[PDB]
């Protein structure tokens, strides 16, 4: 098995921070990124 | 009072409960000023959404 | 030892330096001394008391509180203003502290030296400019869609019964007038200069001087 949970978590945390606090749209960030977020959350 | 029996002001503006009432307050006040300065052209058509922002950085 | 009276002065001083300082001539060196004594008595508040006394042109090894200690400090602050509806950011308190530093560094006497300035002590080692406001910019606004628009309660309402509204007016007649302004409008939209909390671009008296030349036109042109 080989997955970069590390970078995934990193981007995901950054995401969740800004997203949950801005409460609004994420033009910097992408669907791939939220996907990796949920991936982290499944594997953790 | 006519505006849906305007509810307690400062908390209604507080709490991030609903953008809708905030936008309505804004629009209605602006139309009121429009009318006071001149009732001759009572209103203005253009629809739009409006932005709230939550950060000192703005 | 009228701890009671001393506290009573202290709270007034707190509001006067923090926010909405509607009061006048609040200042009294004896009263602030009573404040310091009250602080000393306040064993629970000794942390804040020592922080405050620390105010001098040195300030290396700031308190460096753990966030827990800061939270307890804010608890004290709210318990001592006894108007806890908000917890202000520590930075306002540190700014009042800088004002107290000015108070210390003052061989200033019978001369009526009103401070007559907004303190510049909010800095984070940055520089700021008016046209640079265009660079602060609404790129963020472009990055955000506005939340929503809907038609409900739609279009153009108008006024209700004049007589009922006079009924309501009668409740308004008793109240004083223009003191409401002098409290709210004056204080609030003077202190709005707080916005310079963003790396303190300087205030400019000049455009605020608009007010007279702009309002005059009503009378000037009948």
């Amino acid at each position: 098995e080989l997955i970069n949970m590390r970078r995934y978590r990193n981007a995901a945390r950054k995401l969740i921070h800004h997203y949950s606090l801005n409460s609004t749209s994420s033009t910097e960030y992408k669907i791939s990124d939220v996907v990796m977020t949920m991936i982290f959350l499944l594997r953790s | 009072s006519t505006l849906e029996m305007t509810q307690p002001l400062l908390e209604i503006f507080r709490n991030k409960a609903d953008t809708r009432q905030i936008a309505a307050v804004v629009f209605s006040t602006l139309a009121f000023i429009h009318n006071r300065f001149h009732p001759l052209v009572t209103n203005f058509t253009n629809k739009m959404e409006f932005v709230v922002t939550e950060t000192n950085d703005t | 030892i009228n701890m009671r009276r001393y506290r009573n002065a202290a709270r007034k001083l707190i509001h006067h330096y923090s926010l909405n300082s509607t009061s006048s001539t609040e200042y009294k060196i004896s009263d602030v001394v009573m404040t310091m004594i009250f602080l000393l008595r306040s064993e629970k508040y000794h942390s804040l008391f020592k922080l405050l006394e620390t105010t001098f042109d040195d300030y290396t090894c700031r308190p460096q509180m753990t966030q827990v200690q800061t939270d307890t400090l804010l608890d004290a602050v709210r318990s001592l203003l006894e108007m806890p509806s908000t917890t202000i950011d520590l930075t306002t308190v540190d700014i009042m502290r800088s004002s107290f530093a000015r108070c210390f560094n003052s061989p200033i006497m019978r001369y009526a030296k009103i401070v007559l300035l907004q303190n510049v002590a909010l800095q984070r080692d940055k520089r700021t400019t008016l046209e640079e406001l265009l660079i602060e910019r609404g790129e963020k606004i472009q990055m955000l869609q506005p939340q929503q628009y809907i038609n409900s309660g739609t279009e153009i309402p108008f006024c209700d019964d004049a007589e009922f509204l006079n009924r309501l007016l009668k409740h308004i007649d008793p109240y004083p007038l223009s003191r409401m302004y002098y409290n709210a409008a004056n204080t609030m939209f003077y202190t709005t200069m707080e916005n310079y909390a963003v790396s303190n671009c300087k205030f400019n008296i000049e455009d605020y001087n608009n007010i007279f030349k702009v309002m005059e036109n009503i009378r000037k042109h009948s």
